[PDB]
């Protein structure tokens, strides 16, 4: 019904019938009736492997009709939409032929190449895992290395075509998604079978015109001999199939009709069969490789040509090229036949590369048969050496990117020249600038984003999209890191719109980088460049401190995020133990001294910038392996400069041979924590000392936790190594003091509304809230959370007073208490993560041995929860606080690490819920049930307390049922459990509390 | 404290279990076997 229809349409599509009335009628009928039907049937096309050939045929002919001219734009759109909708469900195992045709038709990048690349990028987004993952995509076959080779050629061709063509906004804008999709889909460690490019010029198989030139007489006798050998190997194969050479002409004999022994085989048809071999060997001599004549001289041929096996690299490559010669000759004659027909196309007419395997198998069989016959009588060809490491797609793309960076330096130098000499907008190379700004940064960004773990992987740590980036690949991508670093360092004022992309690309270059291999036996040039970049950053921070007492739009805007991100990357790969061991930490000393010096100044600029400076110093402290608060303990540490340099070498490197006066601005950590404790006891605020919370607390909380492992408390695996005073001498007591000081500054700054920095004050408290002493609960958490509960109760009382009076001034006061609710919700979100981690640590201890203090904390935090449930205004203030301050992400992070109202229901109730149910007897569950029912009957707390007092006989007994007998047995077997809780007042108190908690929990889950 | 009963708590005798014993033993043809089929044609003339 259908396939003949658009086949006839394609036949009528020719120029002679382009304007035919019936042809237009056919196109109209198809586009209005048949093609929409195909769109509707597109979902049903899944799993059509058994009709693969005809599905491929319909795809190809739909593409041909889409390119078919004499169509209205609406009809064009109908065909395009039908093709893309069908492709959305067509499996690539039938689609590879259409994909290769689109790959060879897209390089034009105009006319009928825009929608094609759109279809390609849609399919690549659909099958991104199919092409990149070495394992076959789930329920689909594994992608073919030939398909990856095709995508590689497509990538390079489209890239060079975009580079060559003039900058068109539409073209670049809609071509960048496809190019990025190809780059992401193609794995980096994939190596092509032939690490070269066709660079040629319905495919046109240009034949080999070698038939004009005769085969040289140095091998012509050989060529005739091989022709005889082929026509005799026909008989050989037949007789291996039990069919000897037959001398009779008839169709029943499956051998050659005139197939006789060469003694009796007439030579009249021997020339006829000889001519094709003449043409074959003329084709192969037409190239740069020629077979050698080490032999002498030159119906069953005993030596067989084992064409199925492999051989040497270049020889098998030229055999493949000779198969390509066969294919191009056959394709040219079939193309003459096709132009005689005037319609349709030949699927076999595709280039000898992206062929079907079956005719690839046939051409390979013929060529390798020829090659083996060459081999067994000594015929090897006489006329690069690229390792797979260089053949890698990542390696090739990095080569291209080096060439583009030298181009970048060139055109930015020209831009600097023209901006210094007035203004010259007209540039003979502005195409390069636009190409960069539109594709190169986005393309490299997407590529390193989707292969970040690949480049980050090492030969030892095999991981990522590929196995691992090569060592040379790692060192050259580090070189590119330094390259982009200098690129943004100089002429930063230019490409201001491109600056966010530049800084993001530099950040991801900092990521996906193995600096250990760069340090160890790496490129000394790249190492010197990165050390010089560190010194440049240090002197730029020095210029910043002197100025605050363009770099304004580069250091703060670009640098500080860049080296900050590099710092936490180095920290979380622990590169610092090697990368910052020597020649880098000295620059780190200078930077930290400069930051602590600028902290003394109270300029507005430094006060508004000190958050990011504190973050950067914390990251570098986490990434630096030497003691800066411990000058005396430092010389023991091996990463210190002094243990690696003699006094003279320290003098020549600028080291003054003493850590104390090399970093005199920051004193010893003992004096530092004494000062922090003194300030906490004095009880002042962020405004009073902005420097402390922004610098010293990042410093203190980045030194103590991660250097506790280096401290004596962490058991040293090596007793000889631990025998000398360790690099760090602090203990869990010191970390406890740090946590105490942080909580003191918190309990101070509950009151003020300007404490916006609670975000970090909790983020950094998260690493240190671990290893918390049990006494911390009663010493700090109980008073602080009690004060919070008192303040919340006062605010709820104010809310009730405002609610009981209906007045516009009452609503104005309601808005004021909304603001108060919002600020106390900021405080609540600051305090809750610490309590969450504390209870997650000490809950096992509380479950094993119950604590009355823990139960009291449970009761009062449940009171906080019930005020939350009662006050709807409190919930909406939490809502708007979270949405404006972006605390939803930090709530999620707190939940996953340990709606936006989940924080209170998970901390107040679900954290201590086992604690709450532990202290109540199993026999009290009946009282709990009846109390929850009486709550569901909407009665108040005092009234249900009276009901519990009335129901003293409603509680069950252990003898009543074996189901609760074991519960009672375990509950009394709890070591902390006694019979004192059996007092009726205690029973009714605990039952009412737990039942109210459960009542409010179930109301929250379902009103 | 989560309401989850231990399994086989009220068992007096020890719970009997079963192990996958690896010993080749012949078993009849499954008529629903996805790959093999057995037919039973008999009574044909001049063929047993």
């Amino acid at each position: 019904g259908f396939l003949p229809d658009m086949r006839a349409a394609a036949s009528l599509d020719t120029a002679t019938f382009s304007t035919t009335e019936m042809a237009l009628a056919l196109n109209r009928y198809l586009c209005l009736a048949v093609l929409p039907l195909i769109t509707k049937c597109a979902p049903l096309f899944a799993g059509t492997e058994h009709r693969a050939i005809m599905v491929d045929s319909m795809l190809h002919t739909v593409y041909r009709l889409s390119r078919g001219r004499s169509l209205t734009k609406a009809q064009r759109d109908v065909i395009e939409d039908c093709l893309m909708a069908l492709c959305r469900y067509i499996r690539p195992s039938m689609l590879q032929h259409l994909l290769r045709r689109l790959v060879f038709d897209v390089p034009i990048l105009n006319e009928f190449a825009k929608m094609p690349l759109k279809l390609l990028t849609n399919h690549y987004e659909r099958c991104w895992k199919y092409y990149c993952l070495p394992t076959g995509w789930a329920n689909f076959g594994v992608t073919s290395e030939e398909e990856l080779h095709l995508t590689r050629k497509l990538f390079w061709g489209i890239f060079d075509s975009l580079a060559h063509k003039k900058y068109d906004q539409e073209l670049y804008r809609m071509a960048m998604p496809c190019l990025c999709a190809i780059a992401g889909a193609l794995p980096p460690d994939y190596v092509d079978a032939s690490y070269s490019s066709k660079a040629e010029k319905n495919f046109d198989p240009r034949p080999v015109e070698t038939l004009n030139v005769i085969i040289p007489e140095k091998l012509d006798s050989f060529i005739n001999k091989f022709a005889e050998y082929t026509h005799e190997k026909w008989a050989f194969d037949k007789i291996q199939n039990n069919w000897s050479y037959g001398e009779n002409v008839d169709e029943e004999l499956k051998t050659h009709p005139m197939l006789r022994p060469y003694k009796t085989f007439s030579e009249k048809d021997k020339e006829i069969y000889r001519w094709p071999i003449k043409e074959s060997l003329k084709a192969m001599i037409a190239w740069e490789w020629t077979i050698e004549k080490a032999r002498e001289g030159e119906y069953n041929p005993q030596p067989p040509d084992l064409s199925g096996v492999t051989l040497s690299r270049e020889l098998q490559a030229m055999a493949e090229q000779l198969a390509e010669n066969y294919h191009n000759t056959w394709g040219r004659k079939k193309k003459q036949e096709l132009e005689a027909k005037g319609g349709g196309t030949h699927p076999l007419l595709v280039p000898y590369d992206t062929l079907t395997a079956k005719e690839k198998a046939r051409d390979r069989e013929k060529a390798q048969e020829l090659l083996k016959f060459l081999q067994m009588n000594g015929y090897a060809v006489t006329r690069l050496d690229t390792s797979s490491i260089e053949k890698r797609f990542a390696f090739g793309f990095l080569q291209q990117l080096l060439r583009w960076m030298d181009i970048s330096q060139e055109f930015i130098a020209h831009l600097e020249a023209v901006v210094s000499s007035g203004r010259v907008e007209k540039s003979p190379h502005e195409q390069e600038i636009k190409f960069f700004a539109k594709i190169l940064l986005p393309l490299i960004n997407q590529y390193f984003t989707n292969h970040c773990l690949y480049f980050l992987s090492t030969p030892a740590k095999v991981l990522g999209s590929g196995g691992h980036a090569s060592n040379k690949e790692k060192e050259m991508i580090t070189s590119l890191f330094c390259k982009l670093a200098a690129l943004v360092r100089h002429r930063v004022s230019l490409f201001g719109t491109d600056a966010p992309a530049v800084v993001n690309c530099l950040h991801i270059l900092a990521r996906s980088l193995d600096a250990r291999t760069v340090m160890k036996s790496g490129p000394e040039i790249v190492k010197a460049g990165l050390r010089s970049f560190f010194e440049s950053a240090s002197e730029d921070i020095e210029k910043m401190v002197e100025n605050l007492r363009q770099n304004l739009t580069y250091t703060t805007v670009a640098l500080l995020p860049v080296l900050t991100t590099l710092f936490q990357h180095i920290a979380q790969h622990q590169f610092g133990d090697d990368v910052i061991l020597d020649d880098v930490q000295v620059s780190c000393y200078r930077t930290l001294c400069s930051i602590y010096s600028l902290g003394t100044t109270k300029n507005t600029y430094v006060e508004k910038l000190r958050p990011a400076l504190g973050e950067c110093l914390a990251r570098l402290a986490a990434a630096m392996p030497v003691a800066f608060l411990e000058p005396q303990l430092n010389e023991y540490n091996a990463c210190s400069v002094y243990t690696t340099k003699s006094p003279r070498e320290r003098a020549i490197l600028g080291l003054p041979n003493s850590v104390e006066e090399m970093c005199p601005d920051i004193p010893v950590l003992d004096r530092l924590m004494a000062d922090i404790g003194g300030l906490a006891e004095s009880g002042a605020r962020y405004t009073e000392m902005p420097h402390v919370i922004e610098i010293t607390l990042p410093m203190l909380c980045s030194y103590l936790p991660r250097w506790w492992e280096r401290g004596p408390e962490a058991p040293p695996p090596a007793l000889p190594a631990g025998a000398p005073p360790p690099c760090t001498a602090v203990t869990s007591d010191h970390l406890n003091s740090l946590l105490g000081n942080i909580l003191r500054i918190i309990v101070n700054n509950l009151g003020i509304d300007e404490a916006t920095w609670m975000k970090r004050l909790a983020v950094f408290a998260q690493p240190i809230v671990s290893r918390a002493r049990p006494e911390l609960l009663h010493s700090h958490f109980i008073p602080t959370i009690g004060r919070l509960r008192k303040r919340a109760g006062k605010v709820v009382a104010e809310e009730e007073q405002l609610r009981l009076e209906a007045k516009a001034e009452a609503e104005e006061g309601e808005l004021l208490v909304r603001d108060e609710f919002s600020v106390l919700c900021r405080d609540l979100y600051a305090l809750y993560p610490l309590l969450i981690r504390y209870v997650d640590n000490n809950r096992a201890h509380w479950l094993t041995e119950p604590n009355a203090n823990a139960e009291e904390l449970f009761r009062m935090v449940g009171e906080i929860f019930i005020y939350w449930s009662k006050s709807h205004n409190f919930k909406r203030e939490e809502q708007n606080f979270v949405v404006q301050n972006e605390i939803n992400n930090m709530s999620f992070l707190t939940a996953d690490s340990k709606s936006v109202q989940t924080s209170l229901i998970v901390a107040t109730l679900k954290k201590m819920l086992p604690i709450g149910l532990n202290m109540c007897a199993p026999t009290d569950q009946d009282l709990i049930m009846l109390a929850k029912t009486r709550y569901a009957l909407k009665d108040t707390d005092e009234e249900v307390r009276e009901f519990l007092q009335n129901n003293l006989h409603l509680q069950g007994k252990v003898e009543g049922s074996p189901s609760l007998r074991w519960q009672m047995a375990l509950y009394r077997g709890l070591p902390g459990r006694e019979e004192d809780a059996d007092d009726p007042e205690k029973i009714v108190r605990r039952v009412q509390e737990v039942s109210a908690v459960l009542y409010h929990l179930e109301q929250t889950e379902h009103p | 404290q989560e309401g989850f009963e231990p399994f086989a708590i009220n068992m007096q005798r020890p719970v009997t279990t079963w192990f996958s014993k690896s010993l080749p033993q012949f078993e009849p043809v499954p008529p629903e076997h996805p790959h093999y089929e057995v037919a039973r044609m008999d009574g044909t003339v001049d063929t047993p």
